[PDB]
């Protein structure tokens, strides 16, 4: 050939999903609704209830981390401040 | 010549009183002499003309400062029109230099200039004024004032951190490299919009860890280091966690050559370079667009991207093409060109097809937008001898019909001759950095949210808006340059518990925390 690559120096950005199975704050899922859109109230209608990102990379519905937000504010699975980084799965 | 003749005066009459005359004798005397000289000279002697105040410190007359100040300290309300008149003088030479009409100064120039000054000023007054508090304080208002006049103050100072840290050819010493950020960590001090001082530094970051390596090393960790303090710690910890997620991209991309020896499948990975950064610390350029890949690199994503899948679980990647680069290696002699994983894909398609052209480039490749364009024509358009990239039918414009061609233009004997054209400086555009800094001030006012009535619930609540005043005195020099998106913020957050401030009934709040 004429010309031919020798090297290459992509780079790769990357986003890890956290056990997306559940949520740590109400013991429900990662999505398909919380304790605050299935005892609270049943229409769960038009509801934007979704997933919360922070910045440790962990993740819970957005509800409930700005319900624990009240109160404490320092993320329960380590000790970081905690961000908001991300909204939707 | 006043001043020596009106200091020996006062000499010799307190000799004639202390000796000639009684033992205490001198209170009054003094008190009326220093009234009747110093209380009438001070107010035109140093302002009207022919060698005053301002002339005598526009030359750097030390020793006039110096009696100025041991002379004018004894009467009351001298040092305050010193003050006053200096202060004068530092705005009359930041007019004269912060001067925005006109195009075509250099940033780095302008900004060394204004450290010269500050130096200079910083000189006179430890030589002369002996660390006086008043003209320190003075100094400091008269900075804070006459440097928020431009907004570009901030990227100006960017720019020029970025010439000092990209490289140490100047001061190859570490000693003066200290002294230089020390004085520009001072400058910046009394800066405003310190907001894009860090956005920019981020982006100048992005551009000295993405287009190239070795930077200053050990220098970097002193940018650090001169960091964590300055203002304290709130936007240090974004540079902490940036670096550290360097220092991640170098092992992962170890790791990465390691166990490619064991996803290998194919030879595409001849000279891999592979960086891993976050999303959390790096921006989007543009779009992150999806266009193709050629079979090599295809090889070798495929390969980085098995193993991230395989002994990465728990993440996975996204392609793109706005940042890196590449070496051509062509072939009389085989001299490696350049491609920015700019130029690789139209070079690969001309590899693959030649007698390529817009309608070509821009059809079969899912391109992006003008970014393309200034991708395109660094090899082509404002291109010295080095014109490896050539077309039939020349014209500034790009019509859809030109086919292109190769030149061997056999100049470069080196075998590493690269298209540099792209990104020549990092001024970017009104528009984009206009909203990026509305996107951070957003940040800011929902860091004031969130602060505020966090600590109002469990640290002393407010009646209608009295610790509102707090949370801006903590975010004090992170202020400015948000308009009322803290009162429209406020208001739309006023919907469940924990906060009332409601403008019906704003009285005693909750106390939980
Ligand atoms: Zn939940
Ligand atoms: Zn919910
Ligand atoms: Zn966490």
């Amino acid at each position: 050939k004429r010309f031919e690559v020798k090297k290459w120096n992509a780079v790769a950005l990357w986003a890890w999903d956290i056990v997306v199975d559940n949520c740590a704050i109400c013991r429900n899922h990662i999505m398909d609704l919380c304790i605050e859109c299935q005892a609270n109230q049943a229409s769960a209608t038009s509801e934007e209830c979704t997933v919360a990102w922070g910045v440790c990379n962990h993740a819970f519905h957005f509800h409930c981390i700005s319900r624990w937000l009240k109160t404490r504010q320092v993320c329960p699975l380590d000790n970081r401040e905690w961000e908001f980084q991300k909204y939707g799965h | 010549v006043y001043i020596k003749k009106v200091e020996a005066r006062i000499n010799e009459e307190i000799e004639r009183v202390m000796h000639c005359l009684d033992k205490s004798t001198e209170e009054p005397i003094v008190k009326v002499v220093e009234r009747e000289l110093i209380s009438k000279h001070m107010k035109t002697i140093v302002e009207m003309e022919n060698s005053g105040l301002v002339h005598m410190l526009k030359n750097g007359k030390t020793e006039d400062l110096g009696c100025m100040y041991k002379l004018f300290s004894r009467v009351p309300n001298g040092l305050k029109t010193m003050c006053e008149c200096m202060s004068s003088y530092l705005r009359e030479q930041g007019k004269a230099l912060v001067s925005e009409e006109g195009e075509g100064k250099n940033p780095v120039d302008y900004i060394q200039g204004l450290l010269d000054l500050k130096s200079r000023f910083d000189r006179f007054l430890l030589e002369s004024f002996n660390n006086d508090r008043l003209f320190k304080q003075t100094i400091a208002g008269d900075f804070e004032y006459f440097l928020n006049l431009n907004s570009r103050s901030p990227e100006y100072l960017s720019l020029f951190i970025d010439d000092k840290l990209k490289k140490g050819v100047k001061g190859l010493t570490e000693q003066e490299v200290e002294t230089i950020l020390d004085k520009a960590m001072v400058l910046f001090r009394f800066m405003q919009e310190k907001d894009v001082f860090e956005r920019y530094y981020k982006q100048h970051l992005a551009r000295r860890l993405l287009t190239n390596k070795s930077v200053s090393d050990d220098s970097e960790k002193n940018m650090i280091s001169k960091l964590k303090t300055e203002c304290g710690c709130q936007f240090t910890s974004k540079l902490e966690g940036m670096f550290r997620d360097m220092s991640i991209s170098n092992t992962t991309m170890d790791e990465f050559r390691q166990h490619l020896q064991a996803t290998g499948v194919s030879l595409g990975g001849v000279d891999l370079t592979v960086r891993v950064l976050t999303t959390g610390y790096w921006p989007t350029q543009s779009a992150t667009p999806k266009c193709n890949i050629p079979p090599a690199p295809r090889h070798a994503f495929e390969i980085f991207r098995r193993f991230y899948l395989a002994k990465h679980s728990g993440r996975q990647l996204t392609l793109q093409h706005h940042m890196g680069s590449a070496d051509l290696n062509a072939t009389t002699r085989k001299h490696i060109l350049q491609v920015s994983t700019f130029q690789m894909t139209i070079l690969m398609l001309f590899n693959n097809r030649e007698k390529y052209t817009f309608e070509e480039i821009q059809q079969e490749t899912d391109i992006p937008e003008r970014e393309l364009v200034r991708a395109l024509q660094s090899l082509a358009c404002g291109k010295p001898t080095q014109r490896v990239l050539t077309k039939e039918p020349k014209s500034k414009e790009i019509e859809n019909g030109h086919i292109f061609t190769v030149n061997d233009q056999f100049t470069s004997k080196l075998h590493r001759v690269k298209i540099q054209t792209v990104a020549a400086k990092q001024g970017e555009s009104d528009p984009e950095r206009k909203e990026t800094r509305q996107k951070v001030d957003d940040d800011r006012k929902h860091e004031i949210e969130a602060a505020i009535v966090r600590i109002m619930k469990s640290r002393k609540k407010m009646q209608h808006n009295v610790l509102v005043a707090e949370v801006t005195q903590q975010l004090k020099a992170r202020f400015l340059p948000s308009p009322v998106v803290i009162k429209k913020r406020i208001e739309g957050l006023i919907e469940r518990e924990y906060l009332a401030r409601t403008p019906e009934d704003r009285k005693v709040y909750t106390y939980v925390a």
